[PDB]
């Protein structure tokens, strides 16, 4: 490290904004899935 | 439109002579009047039509709905905010839009409320129009003497009019001479029979007397003549309708709950803006900016969602009722049915068929019962023996009715029938159980009839006999018991024949007063065989001497007959009066009839007994026995008109078992009030006009659909498209259910509101960052939240609903101060003290310790000072702080949707376990699975710290909330506890809703 | 109503409870939100016991520098007039407050002050980020240093003739390393000049291409003589381990600047770690609006 440290300040959003948002629509998908499952 | 001399009973002058009411109105008995003369009538006075009814614009059924109670609570809020904004915009630079977005929200919600109330109601109009079929009339009138018929329209005073069975009544008419006429005065006066219309005058009451034609009337058999008395509006029908159109609405209770509730919301919001507004000139603000305090904490403290969730709530529960038949015209009448405790209701029309219908038959020294229902559903009577065949031919033979021409689609018992009514029923029962009563006459041509006189009082005929063996003569005598009784001498039992000893005769007579007793008709059916040697096939028995043996004759049996009642009705009235529901009849029948009906329904109990029974069973005097030994009474519409205020209160206060006989339709409403000044909902179910008066003034009114009238079906509030009476047991069951579900779902929009204003009010007295923004309770309280208080409603039973007693209105409310005491007090504080958690943790994680926070809003604030010093040393920027302080935001709306999740599930059931009830609400499931995807999104998808303001989340900030949630539920799960284990203990009546 | 719900007699009532009962619910709800209280408290002691006293543990919202200035700008507008001597007063103040830091009185002593190379040089580990040693030691940084902006000759610092000056400041920031852009073809026209390596350059011009000419000669001030902040003053190691700490300053006098007309002035500092916003207008750069009417 030392100079050089220039990793200690940065972070990976995109790739967890990436995440939140496949988890997002899974979780939709579920919803839809229960709230249909009855009607077929 | 003097509504006291509109409220008074009809009055005439039927009691007068031919030639005084040809002197007093003008008119030829035998000539008529003059074409000029009725013309210049017409002109003079107007067409015998009644009045049209009120029209309405659409655009006031719209601002109608866009104001309220509900609705004007949400415009004055929208109003407080814009003025708070035109006071920041001409007094400090630069002023934030905050308060103009929530403005412009609030309207375009009670915009969009109002726009969907108003779509259901307008959709219940048309299919409600689709049923008013109006075709043309024409009446005969006789002029100059000569007869015309001309359209009812064009009918005056004085003329004379000519009816023919099948006709309608144009307008009111004195009869002058009738020629065996009868007249159907069911939708006037309820009387189920057919009044035989008469020249002479008999009663003292108008609408008893038979020299009088009603408005609106059918004529069923006869011809008859008469001078117009009454015409247009002035008519018996006509007053009753003005008078019905004439009288107020009501406020139902579901009204009066929200409107106590928004009583209770503007007491606490007003309380805690004067007392912060007190508190901040306190410690030192200026007023300019105290005022803009006590605006928005008013504002804070209004719910935007808990409108449109009320709305979609009782839509939700009005579609059911739509799809087994009950249609509302308004929309809160849904909840109506479930508060009521009073149930007044019709005989005619509504507690039974309005047909008369084969009750009992009489054979074989044996009392048979026939199935007198709607879609025959019942037992059948033995149609073995040769007695049952004989009287078949009998009935079927000796009987002049047919079946009118085209009905071979309709059943058997709905069918047009033209002739009497005691006929029709005999040939109904015939075709029923016996097959097609066309062959069965074809089968035996009719030789010779003799008519039924006033004086013989029975119908004969001889017919062929079909035996191909036996080519004798058939003959077949119908009539009253007694006189049938007095003219034979034999008996067919079993088949055989037997003589006709007293004890038989005995039985006879018994069985007559068994099935006269029962309010029943009973009639005489006997036949005989002529000898042939003495009537060979060629003689012909011309109706002019005695060719037939008038005694001698063979009796086989009695046939009675009667109205029945709907098919649910006795099971629907059990059914109520299971549930408290206390069932009072209100009729303007005979009560010989109307008591045996309330008997057979289910009003007057099999046991209990009145003043006039018991007198008869001791054989003592009426005046001797206590009114107080009797539990159910029969008061008479004579006696009613003489009773003061007191009396009446005093015989609903001390009868159980009402019912009120051969009452106008002005007594039917001064009942239905003498019942609502004590303090029970009510609810009236009729068909006809009479009831009219009773369904307005009544809290709630079912009218009849197929046998309703329309006026009564204008002027109810719920419409039974299907004429089934079980729906009423449906309804009161659904407007219950519906009741503790808004329960739930206020309690669920009430509890977010503390972690909603809690951040303002520490952010004003401890100087600390803002922690909840507005855009971040916009989209909490209209968005996340919708889908899971709309789920509450479908929320099913805890315990039987059907059980329980009706709800007291002066004690049991729908919110009381133990909702705000849960909501507001103990989860609500649970839910912001995580967000202020989640709040703290993000400002600690990147560089602001909770030691540093306090003080410094007004640099925190400032837009000037790029040099923030941390609780490290760094020095922050205003627009890196404020990056900070949005997702601080987005957190803690996260943090709302996590403790939200155990207030649903705690908000599912009020006294039940969660292990018991069950997660079987599929729509609570997807509403949970929604609120999360929802919140995901706005957080994670790109240009929302651009649009809304709002930034990721770092992974590990998401369970700062999970604790606090787990607890809710412990805490919610230990206090459903207690309740259940200790009934009427502390927890109860505290926390029990 | 009105007045039975408030007081009665026959029951001894008040509201509508007895004596009694107001202290049930009283008490109730005092040890309900006594336990809420602790029990909000105690997840807040785990929460100082997950965080360290030497260093915060997310540094990414603050990882491009601000560049700050002395004068407080409501608008970040200096609007003054050279007759009227309460028009600057404002102005004078803050600079005043900002210079009265680095009186040498304050900096005396072998504790915990350390004199450092009079010209730029390079770095300085003081250790890592621990308790082991004691106080670090920061590097002295005398007023005198800027010459014309130093309240000690002419305390209005210039606002009297229409010659005001403009002390900048890179803000302050735990473990950063300011790093300069290197020598190679590809560099700003005006760095070229002067590239002393351990130099942080900072440089103002004008917002549009017209005012270039109605602005005059921008004079600089700083450590060596240089348009920079000297590396040695790097890093700062956070107040805990550092108090009594004095970053560099760099003083900026706008001489000949045209009279009654607004003038935009972006200054800006140039380096790797270095990046600008288009939101933020503070982050690397800042904007000044100075109008001097008289
Ligand atoms: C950091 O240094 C500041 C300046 O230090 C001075 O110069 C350095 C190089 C050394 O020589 C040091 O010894 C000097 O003091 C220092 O601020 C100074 O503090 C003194 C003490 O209060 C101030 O003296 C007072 O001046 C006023 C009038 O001030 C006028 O000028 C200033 C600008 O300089 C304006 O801001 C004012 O509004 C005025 O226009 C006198 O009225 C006052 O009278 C008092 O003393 C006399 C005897 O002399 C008594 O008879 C009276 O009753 C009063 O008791 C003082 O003479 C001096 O103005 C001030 N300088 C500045 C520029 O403000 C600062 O405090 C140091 N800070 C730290 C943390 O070390
Ligand atoms: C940072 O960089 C500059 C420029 O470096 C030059 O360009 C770079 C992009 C890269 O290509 C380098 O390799 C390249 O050198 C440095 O400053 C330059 O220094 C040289 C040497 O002094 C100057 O060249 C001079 O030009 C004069 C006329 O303009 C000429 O008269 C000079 O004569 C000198 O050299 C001759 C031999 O060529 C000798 O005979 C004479 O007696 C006399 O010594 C000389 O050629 C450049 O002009 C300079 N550039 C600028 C912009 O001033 C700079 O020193 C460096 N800094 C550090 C700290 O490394
Ligand atoms: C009955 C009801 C059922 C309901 C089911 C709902 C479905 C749930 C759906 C999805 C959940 C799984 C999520 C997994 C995502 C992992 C993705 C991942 O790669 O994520 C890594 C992060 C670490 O982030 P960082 O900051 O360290 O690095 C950041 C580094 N950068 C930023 C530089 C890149 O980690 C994380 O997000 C951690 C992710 C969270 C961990 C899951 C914890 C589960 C909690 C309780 C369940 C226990 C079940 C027990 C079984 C009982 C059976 C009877
Ligand atoms: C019946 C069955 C139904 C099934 C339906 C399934 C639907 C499909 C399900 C999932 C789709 C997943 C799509 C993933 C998209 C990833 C986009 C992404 O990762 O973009 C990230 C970058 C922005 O990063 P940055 O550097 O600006 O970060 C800021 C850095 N700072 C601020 C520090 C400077 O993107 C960019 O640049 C370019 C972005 C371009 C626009 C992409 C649009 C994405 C928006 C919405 C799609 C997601 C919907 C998911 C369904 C949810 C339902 C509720
Ligand atoms: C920065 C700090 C943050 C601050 C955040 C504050 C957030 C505010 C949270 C909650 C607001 C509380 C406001 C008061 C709410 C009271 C509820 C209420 O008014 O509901 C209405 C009920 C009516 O109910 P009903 O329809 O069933 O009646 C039927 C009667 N029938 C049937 C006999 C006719 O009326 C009643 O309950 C009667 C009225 C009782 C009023 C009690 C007033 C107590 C208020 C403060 C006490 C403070 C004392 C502290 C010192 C303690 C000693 C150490
Ligand atoms: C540290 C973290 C803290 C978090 C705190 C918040 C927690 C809130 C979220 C979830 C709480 C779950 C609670 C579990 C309750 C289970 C109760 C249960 O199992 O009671 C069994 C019932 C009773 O049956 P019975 O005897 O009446 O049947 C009679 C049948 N006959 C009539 C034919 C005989 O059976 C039934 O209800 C029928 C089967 C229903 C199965 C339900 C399974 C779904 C459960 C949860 C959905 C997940 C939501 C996740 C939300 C996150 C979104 C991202
Ligand atoms: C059963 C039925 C199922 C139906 C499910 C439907 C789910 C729909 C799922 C996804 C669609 C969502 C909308 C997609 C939006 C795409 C926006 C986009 O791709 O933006 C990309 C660019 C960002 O570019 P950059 O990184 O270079 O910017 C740098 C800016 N610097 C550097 C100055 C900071 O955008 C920009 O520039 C400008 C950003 C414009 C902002 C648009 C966001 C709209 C705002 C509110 C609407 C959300 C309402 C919620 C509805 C919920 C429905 C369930
Ligand atoms: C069924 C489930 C539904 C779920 C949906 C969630 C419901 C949401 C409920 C309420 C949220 C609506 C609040 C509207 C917020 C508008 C904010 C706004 O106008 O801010 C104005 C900003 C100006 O900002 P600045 O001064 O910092 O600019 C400085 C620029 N300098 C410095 C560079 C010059 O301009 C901008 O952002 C420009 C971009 C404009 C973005 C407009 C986004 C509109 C978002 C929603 C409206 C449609 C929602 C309808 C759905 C209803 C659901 C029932
Ligand atoms: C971060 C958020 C944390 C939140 C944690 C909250 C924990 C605090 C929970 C409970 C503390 C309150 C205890 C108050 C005890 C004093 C109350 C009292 O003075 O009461 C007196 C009555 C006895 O009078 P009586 O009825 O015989 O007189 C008849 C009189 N007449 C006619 C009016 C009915 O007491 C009774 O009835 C007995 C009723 C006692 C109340 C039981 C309530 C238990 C509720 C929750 C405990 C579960 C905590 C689970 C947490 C798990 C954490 C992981
Ligand atoms: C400062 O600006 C002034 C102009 O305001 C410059 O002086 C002018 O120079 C022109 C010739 O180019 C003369 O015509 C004017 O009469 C001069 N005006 C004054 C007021 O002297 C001056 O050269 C500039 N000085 C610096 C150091 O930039
Ligand atoms: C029924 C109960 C117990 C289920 C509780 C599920 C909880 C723990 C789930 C639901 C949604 C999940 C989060 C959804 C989104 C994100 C963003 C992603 O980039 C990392 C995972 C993370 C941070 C998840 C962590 C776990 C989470 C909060
Ligand atoms: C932020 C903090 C300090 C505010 C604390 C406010 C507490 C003390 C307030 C909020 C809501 C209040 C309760 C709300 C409802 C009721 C029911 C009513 O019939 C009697 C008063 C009673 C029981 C209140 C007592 C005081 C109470 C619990
Ligand atoms: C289950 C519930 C009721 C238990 C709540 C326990 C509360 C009262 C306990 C839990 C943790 C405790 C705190 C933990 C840490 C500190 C810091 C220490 O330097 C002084 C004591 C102090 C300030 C404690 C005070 C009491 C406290 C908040
Ligand atoms: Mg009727
Ligand atoms: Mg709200
Ligand atoms: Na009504």
């Amino acid at each position: 490290e030392g100079p050089d440290n220039d990793e200690r300040f940065t972070y990976d959003y995109y790739r967890l904004r990436v995440v939140g948002l496949i988890v997002a629509a899974v979780l939709c998908v579920i919803g839809i899935i229960i709230l249909l499952a009855g009607k077929c | 439109d003097l509504d006291e001399l509109k409220k008074e009973v009809s009055m005439d002058d039927h009691k007068l002579s031919l030639d005084e009411l040809h002197n007093k109105y003008g008119t030829d008995l035998t000539r008529g009047l003059t074409n000029a003369r009725a013309k210049e009538i017409l002109a003079r006075d107007g067409p015998n039509s009644l009045t049209p009814p009120p029209t309405t614009p659409e655009w006031i059924k719209f601002c109608r709905q866009l104001f309220g109670g509900f609705s004007i609570l949400l415009w004055i809020g929208a109003i407080l905010c814009f003025l708070a904004y035109g006071i920041q915009a001409a007094t400090e630079d630069e002023p934030a839009n905050d308060n103009l977005y929530l403005g412009v929200v609030l309207s375009t919600v009670v915009i969009v409320t109002g726009c969907f109330s108003y779509y259901q109601e307008a959709k219940s109009s048309r299919i409600m129009d689709s049923f008013k079929n109006m075709v043309p009339q024409q009446a005969l009138v006789i002029r100059d003497g000569e007869k015309s018929t001309i359209n009812a329209e064009f009918v005056v005073a004085g003329d004379l009019v000519e009816v023919k069975g099948g006709d309608r009544i144009p307008a009111d008419l004195r009869i002058i001479s009738a020629h065996g006429c009868k007249v159907d005065n069911s939708s006037l006066t309820g009387e189920s029979e057919p009044q035989t219309r008469s020249p002479e005058f008999s009663s003292e009451n108008p609408l008893e007397t038979r020299n009088i034609a009603f408005f609106s009337t059918n004529c069923v058999e006869g011809t008859a003549r008469g001078v117009v008395v009454y015409t247009g509006d002035r008519t018996v029908m006509g007053r009753i309708a003005t008078l019905a159109s004439g009288l107020e609405v009501g406020r139902t209770p579901i009204a009066i709950e929200i409107e106590h509730f928004i009583h209770i919301i503007t007491g606490v919001a007003v309380f805690l803006g004067v007392s912060f507004f007190i508190l901040s000139l306190i410690l030192g603000y200026s007023w300019l900016e105290a005022v803009i305090f006590l605006i928005g904490i008013i504002v804070a403290n209004v719910p935007e969602g808990l409108l449109a969730t009320v709305t979609v709530c009782l839509t939700l529960t009005a579609k059911r009722m739509a799809r087994k038949n009950c249609l509302v015209k308004n929309l809160e009448a849904v909840e109506t049915l479930g508060s009521t405790s009073t149930i007044c209701s019709d005989k005619t029309g509504t507690l039974t068929q309005n047909r008369m219908t084969v009750a009992h038959m009489w054979f074989d020294n044996q009392i048979h019962e026939a199935d007198t229902t709607e879609n025959q559903s019942g037992a059948a009577f033995d149609k073995t023996s040769a007695t049952w065949s004989a009287l078949s031919r009998i009935a079927a033979l000796c009987n002049r009715a047919v079946f009118q021409a085209g009905q071979d689609n309709v059943p058997i018992l709905k069918r047009s029938v033209a002739g009497d009514a005691s006929e029709s029923a005999l040939l109904k029962c015939i075709e029923l159980c016996c097959g097609s009563v066309q062959g069965m006459r074809d089968r035996n041509p009719k030789i010779v009839e003799i008519p039924f006189n006033s004086t013989n009082k029975y119908q004969l005929s001889i017919h062929e006999n079909e035996k191909s063996s036996e080519s004798r003569y058939l003959l077949v005598m119908k009539g009253a018991p007694e006189r049938i009784l007095d003219r034979c001498s034999t008996i067919l039992l079993n088949g055989a024949e037997e003589p006709l000893k007293e004890d038989m005769k005995e039985a006879f007579q018994n069985a007559y007063l068994e099935l006269g007793g029962l309010g029943e008709r009973v009639l005489g059916f006997c036949h005989f065989a002529l000898p042939e040697d003495k009537y060979n096939e060629g003689y012909p028995f011309d109706a002019d001497e005695p060719n037939f043996p008038t005694t001698d004759l063979c009796f086989v049996g009695l046939m009675a007959m009667i109205d029945p009642p709907r098919a649910a009705v006795p099971d629907a009235v059990g059914k109520c009066r299971s549930a408290g529901i206390k069932v009072i009849m209100v009729t303007g029948d005979h009560p010989i009839t109307a008591k045996a009906i309330a008997k057979g329904v289910g009003i007057i109990s099999e046991g209990n007994e009145t003043i006039e029974d018991i007198a008869a069973r001791l054989n003592i005097p009426i005046g001797q026995v206590n009114p107080r030994d009797a539990k159910a009474c029969v008061v008479h519409g004579s006696d009613l008109k003489d009773l003061s205020t007191e009396v009446l209160d005093d015989i609903l206060h001390y009868h159980t078992e009402i019912v009120f006989a051969r009452t106008s339709p002005q007594q039917k409403l001064i009942i239905v009030e003498g019942c609502q000044r004590q303090g029970a909902i009510v609810a009236v179910t009729g068909d006809g006009v009479n009831d009219s008066p009773a369904l307005k003034k009544a809290d709630i009114g079912v009218a009849m659909g197929i046998s309703g009238s329309d006026v009564s079906k204008q002027a109810a509030d719920m419409i039974l498209l299907d004429d089934n009476f079980a729906s009423i047991v449906t309804g009161v069951e659904e407007g219950r259910l519906i009741f503790d579900n808004l329960k739930k779902s206020i309690a669920y929009t009430l509890t977010s509101n503390i972690p909603e204003i809690t951040p303002f009010l520490v952010f004003i007295i401890g100087n600390v960052p803002l922690p909840l923004g507005t855009v971040t309770i916009l989209c909490i309280d209209l968005g996340t939240d919708m889908v899971p208080a709309i789920s509450l409603a479908y929320e099913q039973a805890e315990s039987d609903i059907m059980k329980r007693q009706p709800r007291n209105p002066k004690t049991d409310k729908l919110v009381n101060e133990r909702l705000i005491s849960m909501a507001y007090g103990q989860i609500g504080m649970i839910q912001a003290l995580g967000g202020f958690f989640s709040y703290f943790v993000i400002l600690a994680e990147n560089g602001f310790l909770p030691m540093d926070l306090i003080g410094k809003r007004v640099r925190w604030d400032d837009r000037w000072i790029s040099d923030v010093e941390d609780s490290f040393g760094q020095q922050w920027t205003y627009e890196q702080r404020k990056i900070v302080e949005f997702t601080c935001h987005t957190s803690f709306f996260i943090s709302i949707v996590v403790v939200q999740w155990a207030d649903l599930i705690i908000c599912k059931t009020r006294r039940n376990s969660i292990f018991q009830q069950g997660m079987k609400n599929k729509i609570l499931i997807f509403g949970l699975f929604e609120e999360t995807a929802l919140a995901a999104f706005l957080s994670y998808c790109p240009g929302t710290d651009v649009a809304l303001r709002m930034y990721p989340l770092k992974p590990s900030w998401w369970f700062c909330a999970f604790p606090y949630s787990l607890i809710i539920f412990l805490y919610d799960e230990m206090r459903r506890f207690i309740i259940r284990r200790s009934p009427g203990g502390w927890v109860e009546q505290e926390t029990y809703y | 109503g009105w007045k039975k719900f408030l007081w009665d007699s026959e029951k001894k009532e008040f509201l509508g409870r007895t004596g009694s009962s107001w202290f049930k619910i009283f008490l109730f709800y005092l040890i309900f939100y006594g336990c809420l209280a602790g029990i909000f408290i105690g997840t807040i002691q785990v929460l100082l016991l997950t965080l360290s006293d030497f260093e915060p543990k997310y540094q990414d919202r603050v990882a491009p520098p601000g560049l700050s200035h002395a004068p407080y700008a409501i608008k970040t507008e200096i609007s003054f007039s050279i007759s009227n001597p309460k028009s600057y007063e404002s102005f004078v103040k803050s600079m005043h407050k900002l210079m009265d830091l680095y009186n040498e009185s304050s900096q005396a002593g072998n504790s915990p002050f350390e004199d450092c190379s009079d010209t730029p040089a390079d770095y300085i580990k003081r250790g890592d980020l621990d308790d082991s040693q004691g106080q670090k030691k920061a590097c002295r940084f005398s007023r005198m240093w800027l010459k014309n902006c130093s309240g000690l000759d002419d305390t209005t610092y210039g606002y009297a003739e229409g010659k005001p000056c403009v002390v900048a400041k890179l803000n302050r920031i735990i473990g950063f390393y300011p790093k300069p852009l290197k020598n190679t073809t590809d560099l700003p026209e005006e760095l070229q000049a002067n590239y002393n390596q351990y130099v942080l350059p900072l440089r103002c011009a004008a917002k549009r291409e017209e005012d270039r000419e109605k602005i005059g000669s921008i004079e600089y001030f700083g450590l060596g003589g240089y348009a920079g902040f000297p590396l040695q003053y790097y890093p700062y190691y956070g107040k805990r381990l550092q108090k009594k700490y004095l970053q560099p300053l760099l003083a900026i006098q706008f001489t000949n600047l045209t009279q009654n007309m607004e003038l935009r002035i972006e200054c800006k500092v140039y380096g790797e770690n270095i990046d600008y916003s288009e939101k933020d207008r503070f982050r690397g750069r800042f904007e000044v609006k100075i109008e001097v009417k008289s």
